[PDB]
């Protein structure tokens, strides 16, 4: 791995965020988006549980 | 208007006739509303209920 | 005819003997919902729509009103109000 | 949560032998059918066998009757299928296949005899 | 304590309302009291029952 080399010839680096099935609690996942808030208004409201 | 206080003795009699015997067109959480649609092709130890 | 293009036949304008099709031997499975199968010769009905298909021996539970399976729940749906005979037998000598 | 995972496959010749495997999630195999399937490159999917749910009786297709021999492991939630007597018929993506709740297809692992 | 003839009927009042209230968390001996747990984890024609 030489600076004088190609795109195809220097590292690309690979992480490799592996998925499987087995019985056990889930840990890590991805974020969960929340939308703004009005207020004075019949709306339905989704807190945190 | 004048005897009115005779009249829904007689009226309300009639109403609640006539809302007892409207509840013989209901199927009460069965198939059917009529006896034998409900019980015999389905297996006797399971049309009971 | 295979199941995703299953064939209803509908019957009418004459008379069935129900008795001679509950009688027969060669048949499995004798389940059935409405009004009794001993009382199938004495009443009087409307229309029939009887239907012709094969399917696998595990799909024998699937005739039933809600259940689960990519046939039932995406193919060939029965009602909840389900009023009817299923009639059915092995056919592994003929397909 | 029903996922089927294909490995084992390779490169033989004729007349060879070989041990398939189909890494099961999400149920116990005790419960319900398993099946195996083949697509030859050219055919449409074909089966090969099936073990039924209580663990007794398997079949297979006319061509792979008596040569083949499907086996279950119950603790290690894994179906396999063990190849002898390779001829270049058998020369197919193998797909194992189970009826839990919704009928599922593994991607399939590479068989070739030659 | 003199006016104890007026306010037990409105204490009657608001005991029956309030036992009226305490019976929407009864199961009665069903799977669950809340019908989201009925519709969700149990198939639709047995969550008739």
């Amino acid at each position: 791995f030489q600076p004088t080399n190609g795109v195809g010839y220097q590292p690309y680096r690979v992480v490799v965020l592996s998925f499987e099935l087995l019985h056990a609690p889930a840990t890590v996942c991805g974020p969960k988006k929340s939308t703004n808030l009005v207020k004075n208004k019949c709306v339905n409201f989704n807190f945190n549980g | 208007s004048a005897l009115g206080k005779l009249q829904d003795v007689v009226n309300q009699n009639a109403q609640a006739l006539n809302t007892l015997v409207k509840q013989l067109s209901s199927n009460f959480g069965a198939i059917s509303s009529v006896l034998n649609d409900i019980l015999s092709r389905l297996d006797p130890p399971e049309a009971e209920v | 005819a295979s199941v995703y293009a299953w064939n209803r036949k509908r019957i009418s304008n004459c008379v069935a003997d129900y008795s001679v099709l509950y009688n027969s031997a060669s048949f499995s499975t004798f389940k059935c919902y409405g009004v009794s199968p001993t009382k199938l010769n004495d009443l009087c009905f409307t229309n029939v729509y009887a239907d012709s298909f094969v399917i696998r021996g595990d799909e024998v539970r699937q005739i039933a009103p809600g259940q689960t399976g990519k046939i039932a729940d995406y193919n060939y749906k029965l009602p909840d109000d389900f009023t009817g005979c299923v009639i059915a037998w092995n056919s592994n000598n003929l397909d | 949560q029903v996922q089927l995972v294909e490995s084992g496959g390779g490169l033989v010749q004729a007349g060879g032998s070989l041990r398939l495997s189909c890494a099961a999630s999400g149920f116990p195999v005790k419960n319900f059918e398993m099946e195996w399937y083949r697509k030859a490159p050219g055919k449409e999917r074909e089966w090969v066998a099936a073990i039924q749910s209580g663990g007794v009786e398997t079949y297979y297709a006319d061509s792979v009757k008596g040569r083949f021999t499907i086996s279950r492991d119950n603790a290690k939630n894994t179906v396999y299928l063990q190849m002898n007597s390779l001829k270049p018929e058998d020369t197919a993506v193998y797909y194992c296949f189970v009826y839990v709740g919704r009928s599922y297809i593994g991607q399939g692992t590479q068989v070739t005899v030659s």
